[PDB]
């Protein structure tokens, strides 16, 4: 399992995305989020972000 | 240089972006690993469609697996291309704990002319300021384990093989070098970024060097 060391300060654009993930603490210091795209590329924007736990809902 | 100069000289008046990165990979090979000298890099762009818009998304990425290591480096402009031009590795085929360092760089626009992100009062500028998106990523390949300038990027990486990470990035005018400022001279970090970008310049001592260059035009 993967670990983000950085986050995006900006939100993605909607039309583009797909799937979603959740880390592993005891791998994975910071708590995250990581966004799968249409161009299989994973973002990862670290939450509290708003913009993310809404794009998350509207994948769930 | 020849060229690059003559031509800054020439295009005086609008700005061509120029995407730069420096990365150093600290390393930890699985214990069932083999030494290997193998390098496998590449390039590929793709121009995929925003709906809502008229505005194409365009993106380049960078790819390189070297020493159990795979990394991925991707640059998504809506309603600009910043075509990837190269890639090169520094790597140590050993067993050893080392680093491994990745350059990525965009073309010249004196080899082949990127847009004037400058034109319609900076509209590319907008686009970019606003829009961009980076994402670097780093795994581990097919190896198995016993279980505002700011530059907006994200970082995963696959710990097991990953032991540090660090990174100088920036995205800037072309000829910022016959330039006072620009509007295009976006910069990024990630732990010791000037002291990466001084040690990738010559680490062609210890390593093996491979790398790719995009035919030009
Ligand atoms: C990433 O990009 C940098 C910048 O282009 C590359 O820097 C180049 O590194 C090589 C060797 O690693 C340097 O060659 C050396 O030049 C010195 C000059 O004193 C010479 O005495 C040595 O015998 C050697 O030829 C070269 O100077 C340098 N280029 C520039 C413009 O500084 C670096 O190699 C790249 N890293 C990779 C692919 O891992
Ligand atoms: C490093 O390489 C691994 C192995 O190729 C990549 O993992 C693949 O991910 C795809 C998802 O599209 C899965 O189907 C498989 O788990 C993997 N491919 C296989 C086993 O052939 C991973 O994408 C790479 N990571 C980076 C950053 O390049």
């Amino acid at each position: 399992t993967t670990c983000c060391y950085r986050f995006i300060n900006k939100k993605i654009p909607k039309q583009r995305l797909e799937s979603y993930r959740r880390t592993t603490s005891s791998h994975c210091p910071r708590e995250a989020v990581i966004f799968k795209t249409k161009l299989d590329k994973e973002i990862c924007a670290d939450p509290t972000q708003k913009w993310v736990q809404d794009f998350m809902k509207h994948l769930d | 240089s020849e060229e690059k100069a003559n031509f800054c000289s020439t295009h005086n008046d609008e700005v061509y972006a120029r995407f730069r990165l420096q990365m150093r990979v600290g390393v930890r090979h699985s214990p069932l690993y083999t030494p290997s000298n193998m390098c496998m890099l590449d390039i590929e762009d793709s121009v995929e469609d925003i709906e809502e818009s008229t505005e194409k998304e365009y993106a380049s990425t960078a790819t390189g697996e070297a020493a159990g290591v795979n990394v991925s480096v991707a640059l998504v402009g809506e309603g600009v291309s910043i075509p990837f031009s190269y890639i090169g590795l520094g790597f140590n085929p050993s067993l050893e704990d080392s680093y491994l360092y990745v350059n990525v760089s965009s073309r010249a626009p004196w080899v082949k002319q990127t847009s004037d992100l400058s034109a319609n009062g900076g509209w590319g500028i907008k686009q970019v300021l606003e829009k961009e998106l980076l994402a670097i990523q780093i795994g581990c390949d097919n190896q198995k384990f016993p279980e505002p300038a700011d530059i907006d990027f994200s970082l995963l990486v696959d710990p097991r093989c990953v032991t540090s990470v660090d990174l100088h990035v920036e995205l800037r005018d072309a000829c910022i070098d016959y330039k006072q400022e620009s509007p295009l001279s976006l910069k990024g970090k990630y732990g010791d970024g000037e002291l990466v970008k001084k040690e990738i310049k010559d680490v062609g001592k210890n390593h093996n060097m491979c790398s790719l260059n995009l035919n030009p035009g």
